[PDB]
């Protein structure tokens, strides 16, 4: 299906709604660990390719 | 065995067909009845569809059924039903089959105005919704745009009142993505049929001119490699060759049909005039490679000569590029394939071949020669070969034809077909070999149709005349043999044919039926029961007929000319066999002109009808099962025959200035004129119209109606011209008068626009048949759309083109986006209920555009709700084990809490379908009686004991906490009592690494604790334990040192924990610390070593589950090792819930429902509180991702600007122009779920 494998989230952030396949067009939401805070858009559109 | 019967049926049943099964019985002479049902699988119990047939000597034994699954009998749901039972019973017999049903009924046609849109345009679409009869299905119909990213933009369901449903025009979000864009057209109902259409969202002008590049072949070999003649052509889309232009051409070693370094040959970059339209060129690859790159021969390219064209009208504004994007260079550029060939031989029949020759880039070649050598396999294996015959291939089908005089003894033939290419070796003309097998009849009773190889097309309405020969040794029994014809997947003719006197038999001579017109397919079969055996013996034939439409609708304009002329008012005449819905669509040949190729809308729709033949291949078969499935049948018989071992793969054997208008759809009640007029645009108008009635589809022939004037101007106004830069708006006026004229040509501009020339001009000149290159100098001032009018003063009056040109801001186009997941329950944490999104004007903005802004929600579907429960025998829990002493008490009472807790948590005191447990206030008396005798354990200072004189244990404490904690939410308890025994806990057991150290009970109670870990990390399970009751006790008491005491706890789990000896005990900490910091860093790696811990079945694990020591051996009965590994498991799967990990918890709560796995029932307390809590915390999530959420968004100083009704049924938010410049806010009430809105901020900066 080609389906994006788990992104490797920015570091101190972890993957919001882990998946082992991604559908095409699916949000990943990266969010931050108990230090940090999210700037910026947080989503990653998985996309055909 | 000489009472015997066939029914004969459909491979697939379609849901919502009506499918004819047809029963043939031999050897009966007593008429009787026989009923054909179709019955529920496996239960048998619910009869979707019956039929009564009447079996008897003027029947001639023969019948059918017409038998229909409605769609809604069936119990849809989760589960589509995937089989059905075919059932036949009668005085004499009774079988019932397993039959595959699939919910795919009819076609969706998705028509699409034009294949290419810039934005701002509107796509109009509109789906032909035929029925599996080809009839006009009248279901309303789910139509969904995908972005070329593959996101879902919009959905809409419009009813089917006609077979054309006329959608709502589907404005281009305000930014889309470039490139090709996706419907999806579903059935929004039962029946999962899928139509499917394409169209490019691009930035483009229509061209003017169709340059053609026209290669004399789509490979290059050592023939060509010196020498390639490649020819091109240019025409105007009005059809007049453009008399003279420029031709540049360019070549480039492309290595695959793909984005690539091109390498382009400046060796070889070329140009040419276009003498009267045409220029022929040619390629030398060895001056132009060896010239500028090492590849000495196409040995070293098995590759693709690129070639890109532009012509430039050399007297003219306008030019047009055309690309071929690749030619193949190959050594060996053929390959064979069979068409039509069955591979299966008729002994002492002509066995005809017919194998195409393509190309790579495949095309049919045509002309090259073919020859054909075979080896002829007799019986034993009598091995014999035969002369090698030839034959070049039909210049206009490629087909090499071939027939072979195969001796009755041949068993099966071997045969080889090679391209005789005379400018190759054999080593580079591939070659190709089959297997042809006879029928392997058993008895020897054979039947052959003696088709004569009449590929020639049949002719609707003319008769069939099939002769067919039953060649057995039991002739004289043979008395008639039957046959059926297939269409599609129905059978729409069978009958019987007698033996005459002679032995003879009756030709086939049916008529062709209008209904067989795509293509048939003809069975032909009789049961021989010769000695005691019968044998079913079968044939059958591919039938190709004609693709007459059945209303034969035809559309013709009433005047007619070479050409219209703009604005002339014009009738169009539609004229049909019947009355017919017809659909109009006028669009510009200039669109397809904007892609190489663009194939029209309805392109062979039949050939799309012909994808409902369930056979495959052009007939004939390995054996009498064999014949029946591939003729796309099945068959009950006690014949001693089945199918059920004829399974195989998938079988792919081959056998003004508008674009578009007039999209229309009319009533032509057999006959019907239209009048409009023909706008502006000096193009051919396609006008495509598709009839629709009781007889299906008929895409008609496409009137070209030639839009011309004598003279005129043409303008090239770009499609977008960059805001304040100095321009040339290059054109062309044509002359297409033989005398020559003086002609002014002028601009005139709205005060947008400032111009140069400014004129009663200079008054040029222009020969005859001639054009002459004219241009402005422009400065656009101002954003949008400005009118300008051309105008052509001149000899006959004038000339005016009114345009507009387009005018967009400076800079570069930035887009950049923000958004929220809105969780109004919490299902991640903090509510995310409103968001804010202010109008950040960015400090750089160019002076006067304005940012853009869309917004758009996507729904988070919970997806695959994997659904557990506790039998009604959990009145096994509410009547427990007797109230004894030795805390057999405490075991009997807090198992009813959490039962109490489950039925809460979900439909059980909504409804019991059976066995109620719904008294649920006789169950809150037991349950507060409970948290009595608990109570009852409470010794002096707080502290439980397991007596009420016993060692005080803070185990025991920590639990009864728990439980209290845990049912505080259902029976309101004294909250003091719960702060003294939590400040008790902390003060008194307190100590550093080792928090909640535990004060001897002198003994485990294995019936209520676990038996933990004794030897080391037993202090990180009590700690664990201890924070667990606290976490679910604190928030009813939050005194603050309590919350000191989490801190030193959690702390100290984080850091002895993550080098867990034991899975159990990391298990329980994990959990602990899940109802903690649910994302400290500790944690998530302590999860994520868990995780890895777990264990599955599947490759996609369909069962998860955690084990330690071994412990699992011994699974055969409920005992401590067991009760362990479901503890741990219960304690990862809380954890899963805790990080609301669904993907993951499923599995882990199908292995947990699944008692074998862990022997049966549960053992002590403790895996089966846990267990009843995770499915309680299992149903609470699932509740709560159920997305059913109405968003508000608003601007913040204005009124609303939408609502999305967020629901699992529409999930998808369109997106929503968001231009106004005020601070814009997204909220929604508690609602149900989560969604993710995002705003994009689209901004031009300097
Ligand atoms: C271009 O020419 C058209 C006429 O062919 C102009 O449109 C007319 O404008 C006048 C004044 O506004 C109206 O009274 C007419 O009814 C309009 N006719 C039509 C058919 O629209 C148009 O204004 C001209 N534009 C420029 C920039 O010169």
């Amino acid at each position: 299906d080609s389906g994006c494998p788990q992104p490797v989230p920015p570091e101190n952030g972890f993957i919001r709604n882990e998946k082992q396949l991604y559908l095409v067009g699916e949000d990943v939401e990266i969010s931050c660990l108990t230090g940090f805070e999210t700037v910026g858009y947080q989503y990653f559109r998985c996309l055909p390719d | 065995q000489e009472q015997t019967y066939v029914i004969s049926a459909p491979k697939i049943f379609r849901v919502g067909a009506s499918e004819n099964i047809v029963i043939q019985v031999y050897g009966y002479t007593e008429a009787f009845d026989a009923t054909i049902s179709i019955k529920s699988y496996p239960d048998k119990k619910f009869s979707y569809s019956s039929g009564h047939v009447h079996l008897s000597s003027e029947n001639k034994f023969q019948n059918s059924a017409i038998l229909t699954i409605q769609p809604k009998q069936l119990p849809g749901g989760q589960n589509p039903v995937s089989y059905v039972y075919l059932e036949v019973v009668s005085k004499h017999f009774s079988k019932s089959k397993r039959m595959p049903i699939t919910y795919d009924n009819g076609f969706l046609f998705i028509h699409t105005d034009k294949p290419v849109y810039t934005p701002d345009q509107s796509v109009k679409v509109r789906v032909y919704s035929l029925n599996d009869d080809l009839k006009p299905a009248k279901r309303e119909t789910v139509l969904t745009f995908i972005d070329p990213e593959g996101s879902e933009v919009d959905m809409v369901e419009e009813i089917d009142h006609i077979g054309i449903i006329s959608f709502p025009d589907f404005k281009i979000p305000s930014n889309p993505r470039y490139g090709m864009w996706t419907i999806k057209a579903k059935y929004k109902e039962d029946f999962s049929t899928t139509g499917t259409a394409y169209f490019e969202v691009k930035e483009y002008v229509l061209p003017h001119f169709s340059v053609s590049i026209e290669p004399e072949y789509n490979f290059i070999g050592y023939k060509n490699f010196k020498n390639f003649e490649i020819t091109i052509k240019a025409r105007y889309f009005y059809n007049k060759v453009v008399t003279e232009a420029d031709v540049y051409i360019t070549f480039g070693i492309r290595e695959d049909l793909k984005d690539d370094q091109k390498e382009m040959m400046q060796t070889a970059m070329q140009n040419t005039m276009l003498i009267n339209g045409i220029a022929q060129v040619t390629f030398d690859s060895e001056t132009a490679v060896k010239e500028l790159s090492y590849y000495s021969l196409e040995d070293l390219n098995n590759k693709y000569l690129y070639i890109a064209v532009t012509v430039i009208e050399s007297t003219g504004g306008f030019s047009e590029e055309a690309e071929i994007p690749g030619i193949k260079y190959v050594l060996s550029p053929y390959k064979l394939n069979l068409v039509a060939t069955p591979l299966f031989l008729k002994p002492g029949i002509p066995y005809p071949i017919k194998v195409q020759v393509k190309d790579s880039l495949d095309q049919l070649v045509g002309g090259v020669p073919v020859t054909l050598n075979a080896q002829t396999i007799d019986v034993n294996q009598e091995t014999s070969d035969l002369d090698p015959s030839k034959s070049v291939t039909r210049v206009d089908d490629g087909v090499a034809s071939f027939v072979l005089n195969l001796p009755s003894g041949v068993t099966v033939l071997e045969f080889n077909v090679k391209t005789d290419a005379p400018d190759l070796p054999e080593e580079n003309q591939a070659r190709e070999g089959y297997r042809a097998i006879a029928y392997s009849s058993l008895s020897q009773s054979y039947l052959y149709i003696d088709w004569t190889d009449n590929h020639k097309a049949l002719l609707v309405g003319e008769h069939l005349n099939i002769i067919v020969t039953p060649k057995s040794p039991y002739i004289d029994k043979i008395t008639h043999y039957n046959y059926l014809i297939l269409s599609k997947g129905k059978i729409i003719h069978f009958g019987t044919r007698e033996k005459f006197s002679d032995a003879s038999y009756q030709s086939i001579n049916i008529p062709v039926t209008q209904n067989m017109v795509p293509s048939s397919r003809l069975l032909v079969y009789y049961i021989v029961t010769g000695e005691q055996t019968a044998e079913l013996v079968s044939d059958s034939v591919w039938l190709n007929i004609e693709e007459k439409c059945g209303n034969q609708l035809q559309v013709h304009l009433s005047p007619d000319a070479d050409a219209y002329s703009p604005g002339q008012t014009v009738s169009l005449n539609m004229a049909t066999g019947m009355d017919s819905w017809v659909a109009l669509a006028a669009v510009d040949s200039a669109v397809y002109g904007v892609q190489r190729g663009a194939k029209k809308p309805l392109e062979r729709v039949f050939q799309f009808l012909e994808k409902s033949d369930l056979g495959c291949g052009a007939g004939g078969g390995l054996n009498n099962a064999n014949v029946f499935h591939l003729a796309g049948l099945t068959f009950l018989t006690n014949a001693n025959a089945d199918d059920s071992q004829e399974n195989d793969e998938p079988c792919k054997e081959i056998l003004y200035f508008p674009e578009s208008w007039l999209w229309e759809v009319h009533l032509v009640p057999r006959r019907k004129q239209l009048q409009f007029a023909l706008p502006d645009s000096l193009t051919t108008w396609e006008i495509q119209g598709v009839g629709i009635s009781n007889t299906g589809i008929c895409v008609a022939d496409t009137v070209k109606a030639k839009v011309f004037k004598d003279v005129f101007l043409e303008m090239n106004i770009p499609y977008s011209v960059v805001r304040g830069e100095q321009i040339q708006l290059k054109g062309t006026v044509y002359n297409y008068r033989t005398s020559g004229m003086q002609f002014c040509v002028k601009m005139s501009a709205v005060e947008g626009i400032c111009t140069s020339e400014s004129p009663k001009c200079v008054r040029q000149k222009v020969e005859g048949s001639s054009s002459h290159l004219v241009t402005f100098t422009v400065l656009p001032l101002e954003i949008g759309l400005h009118n300008i009018n051309f105008s052509l003063e001149t000899w006959f009056g004038k000339e005016i083109l009114v345009k507009t040109l387009r005018v967009v801001p400076e800079g570069v186009k930035r887009e950049s986006y923000s958004g929220v997941t809105l969780d109004p329950r919490g299902i991640y944490g903090t509510i995310s209920r409103r968001k804010e999104f202010p109008y950040r004007i960015p400090l750089d903005l160019v002076p006067k555009t304005e940012i853009k802004r869309i917004l758009s929600v996507k729904g988070l579907l919970v997806g695959e709700i994997l659904s557990a429960v506790l039998s009604q025998e959990g009145i096994n829990i509410l009547t427990h084990l007797p109230k004894g002493s030795a805390e057999a008490e405490l075991m009997s009472v807090v198992p009813v809490f959490y039962v109490f807790h489950y039925l809460e948590t979900g439909n059980h005191w909504n409804i019991f379908h059976s066995d109620p447990l719904i008294e649920k206030q006789k169950l809150k008396k037991k349950l507060k009686e409970g948290m009595l005798s608990i109570m009852s354990y409470r010794n002096a200072d707080y502290s439980y004991s397991v007596w009420k004189g016993g060692s005080a244990s803070t185990w025991l404490t920590a639990f009864a906490l728990r439980v209290l904690g845990q049912v505080n939410k259902y029976v309101e308890q004294n909250q003091n009592s719960i702060c003294n025994s939590l400040l008790w806990l902390v003060e008194n057991y307190q100590l550093d690494n080792g928090s909640f150290k535990e004060n001897s009970q002198y003994q485990p109670i294995k019936l209520q604790g676990t038996l933990p870990v004794e030897a080391r990390e037993n202090s990180l399970y009590l700690t664990a334990f201890t924070v667990i009751g606290i976490r679910k006790a604190f928030d009813i008491c939050p005194l603050v040192k309590i919350d000191t005491a989490l801190i030193k706890a959690d702390n100290f789990l984080l850091e002895n924990t993550l080098p867990a000896q034991s899975t159990f005990t990391l298990a329980i900490s994990a959990y602990a610390l899940s109802l903690g910091d649910k994302t400290h860093p500790q944690f998530r790696s302590i999860v994520s070593a868990l995780k890895r811990e777990a264990l599955v079945k599947g490759n996609p694990p369909i069962y998860r589950f955690w084990k330690d020591n071994l412990q699992h051996k011994d699974s055969s009965v409920p005992n401590t090792g067991t009760a362990r590994m479901v503890e741990t498991t219960a304690y990862a799967l809380l954890t899963s819930l805790n990080l609301k990990d669904i993907n993951y918890v499923n599995p882990v709560i199908k292995w947990l429902s699944e008692e074998q796995r862990y022997g049966g029932g549960f053992y002590s307390t403790q895996d089966t509180i846990n267990a009843i809590e995770g499915l309680t915390e299992y149903s609470l999530l699932v509740k709560q991702l159920r997305l059913s959420m109405d968003i508000d968004v608003s601007y913040k100083h204005k009124g609303a600007l939408h609502n999305y009704k967020m629901t699992d049924k529409n999930f998808l938010g369109r997106p929503v122009e968001v231009l106004l410049n005020d601070d814009l806010i997204v909220s929604t009430g508690f609602g149900s779920g989560l969604a993710t809105v995002h705003v994009t901020t689209v901004v031009h900066k300097t």
